[PDB]
């Protein structure tokens, strides 16, 4: 019973007595992680289906537009009010879109230093790319790239401008990533 | 031990186009060893992070070209979009491309291709080029007339 997340057993054809039953979900006991939709934040329709649309145009119809050639919107910025669901919203598009999310960028990296991070940073957008259609998301982007106010900056910066001008390579080849930032 | 540059410089081809030499990007030799790359052989050159493009490589002169300099003629730079100054990634190819059984053949400016031009002297280009991906251009073709300049850039390769 040690770390099952809810109790396995071995079914056996014949000595088991399988019923039916209405329920949607499992046993409520059983404390699972249950899944977050669509269901869940509905309130912003319109945004919620724009959203939709962000994710339709470079996971699934990458390849129509290498006709008509010009470059897609492969960068999207999910600002709002603090506490409006933008990060419940980006959690929906992360469990509801088939497509492999590429770790959080967070707040967080190792060092929080220059010249350190630069490469620990990269790393996560030279993961991109390889895999299959995906969205690498960029939440809180005002603390991982902040304002420069007059002269505050480390290099995080020009190394978020420096390495997303690859990540933006698509569509005529490896375009199978976009990003979602969000903001308050 | 001799160091091996990570990014070459791209650098004309003093050599004509018109040759055979269209997918032969000189490379200094000690490059070629060190890379254990055989002369006359397929390999990647590309801008760093992006996707190769294949040249063939043939040794060139130790003194006269330095180390880092890697020669290309003007019809494959085309093909990349490889500008002077362009860093790029030796690598080491591991498959032949197959024959070709056809070729849609552009141009720059739409000009009738057959009522310039001879199908002689572009079959003679094509064929000297060896390996035809889609993107070249072959400049400073003389025509009939002798006296116009028409370029054939190559639209497509399709192999049944
Ligand atoms: N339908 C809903 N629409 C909006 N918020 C909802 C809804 N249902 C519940 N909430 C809750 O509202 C809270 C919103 O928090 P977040 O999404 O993290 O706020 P946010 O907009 O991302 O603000 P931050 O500052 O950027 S972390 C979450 O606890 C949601 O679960």
């Amino acid at each position: 019973n040690l770390f099952y997340l809810s109790p396995p057993f071995i079914f056996r054809k014949g000595s088991t007595h399988i019923t039916f039953s209405k329920e949607t979900q499992a046993n409520r006991k059983y404390n699972l992680p249950e899944p977050l939709s669509y269901a869940a934040v509905g309130g912003l329709d319109k945004e919620i289906e724009s959203l939709k649309s962000a994710i339709e145009i470079p996971l699934h119809q990458p390849t129509l537009f290498s006709s008509f050639g010009v470059s897609p919107p492969r960068g999207i910025l999910l600002h709002g009010p603090p506490g409006t669901g933008k990060t419940m919203l980006l959690r929906v598009v992360a469990n509801t879109s088939n497509a492999h999310v590429l770790t959080i960028n967070g707040p967080s990296i190792v060092s929080k230093y220059l010249g350190e991070t630069e490469a620990a940073l990269r790393d996560i957008f030279n993961e991109a790319r390889k895999y299959q259609p995906s969205i690498i998301f960029i939440d809180e982007i005002d603390s991982i790239a902040p304002n420069r106010a007059n002269d505050d900056s480390g290099e995080v910066e020009s190394r978020v401008v420096a390495t997303l001008l690859t990540l933006m390579d698509g569509m005529g080849a490896a375009g199978k990533v976009v990003v979602i930032a969000a903001t308050n | 031990k001799f160091k091996l540059p990570a990014e070459f410089i791209t650098r004309p081809h003093p050599s004509k186009d018109h040759g055979k030499e269209t997918c032969t990007a000189y490379i200094h030799p000690n490059v070629l060893s060190s890379l254990e790359i055989n002369p006359g052989s397929f390999c990647t050159v590309g801008k760093i992070g992006e996707n190769g493009i294949l040249v063939i490589a043939r040794a060139g002169d130790e003194e006269v070209h330095p180390v880092n300099v890697i020669t290309l003629s003007t019809t494959i730079r085309s093909v990349g979009n490889l500008i002077l100054g362009d860093r790029l990634e030796l690598k080491k190819a591991q498959v032949q491309p197959p024959y070709a059984t056809k070729v849609t053949v552009g141009s720059l400016q739409g000009y009738n291709i057959l009522e310039c031009m001879e199908e002689k002297v572009i079959q003679k280009l094509l064929d000297d080029s060896g390996v035809i991906m889609p993107g070249m251009i072959f400049q400073n073709l003389k025509t009939k007339a002798g006296d116009e300049s028409i370029d054939v850039v190559i639209t497509d390769a399709s192999d049944d």
